[PDB]
């Protein structure tokens, strides 16, 4: 009966928790893909069910390539290497609130945060500490459930992100992302 | 938050071990 009813292409089910669940999957793909650059520990067994979903796959693709391209600039690269890894939560909290004070829903404040987060994850991974890797992920989702979820739901899920992915004049977008990251870092590294 | 991050941390692992 319900299916026999008139439905415009699809339906409108609860995407509130759905979006949250998608975030947990997205973070996995992005981390797993980049973690492969470390090698492994001899996969005698391993669990490979093969990613069935193409949504997260496509999203991780663009994120991976962009994040990888954002490492070409040795200028910003060395700037990250000049960070103070004393207070992991405080550093993350600062940059989280920093790009929130203005309340600018430019979307870039999210993708920029992803690059910063992945850099920290990679750094911790190089220290051989899986524990912290799980902690950073929890913090990333923490802020997401805190306020981000409210903005993602409003835009109809990750539709906004899929529409934010442009191409023309992408160079300016690159400078935009770099500038945002630089700004927060400038307020962080205040002489020490 | 603190409690929220814990549940989310679990969710992150929930989906992690779902594909790896």
């Amino acid at each position: 009966m319900d299916g026999s009813g008139e439905q415009p292409r699809g339906g409108g089910p609860t995407s509130s928790e759905q979006i949250m669940k998608t975030g947990a999957l997205l973070l996995q793909g992005f981390i797993q893909d980049r973690a492969g650059r470390m090698g492994g520990e001899a996969p005698e067994l391993a669990l490979d069910p093969v990613p069935q979903d193409a949504s997260t796959k496509k999203l991780s693709e663009c994120l991976k390539r962009i994040g990888d391209e954002l490492d070409s600039n040795m200028e910003l690269q060395r700037m990250i290497a000049a960070v103070d890894t004393d207070s992991p939560r405080e550093v993350f909290f600062r940059v989280a609130a920093d790009m929130f004070s203005d309340g600018n829903f430019n979307w870039g404040r999210v993708v920029a945060l992803f690059y910063f987060a992945s850099k920290l994850v990679l750094k911790a991974l190089c220290t051989k500490v899986p524990e912290l890797i799980r902690t950073i992920m929890g913090w990333t989702l923490d802020f997401l459930r805190e306020r981000l979820l409210g903005w993602i739901q409003d835009q109809g899920g990750w539709d906004g992100l899929l529409s934010y992915f442009g191409t023309p004049t992408w160079q300016t977008v690159t400078i935009f992302v770099a500038g945002v990251l630089t700004a927060s870092l400038t307020i962080w590294k205040k002489m020490g | 938050e603190i409690w929220i991050a814990q549940e989310l941390r679990r969710i992150g692992d929930e989906f992690n071990a779902y594909y790896a």
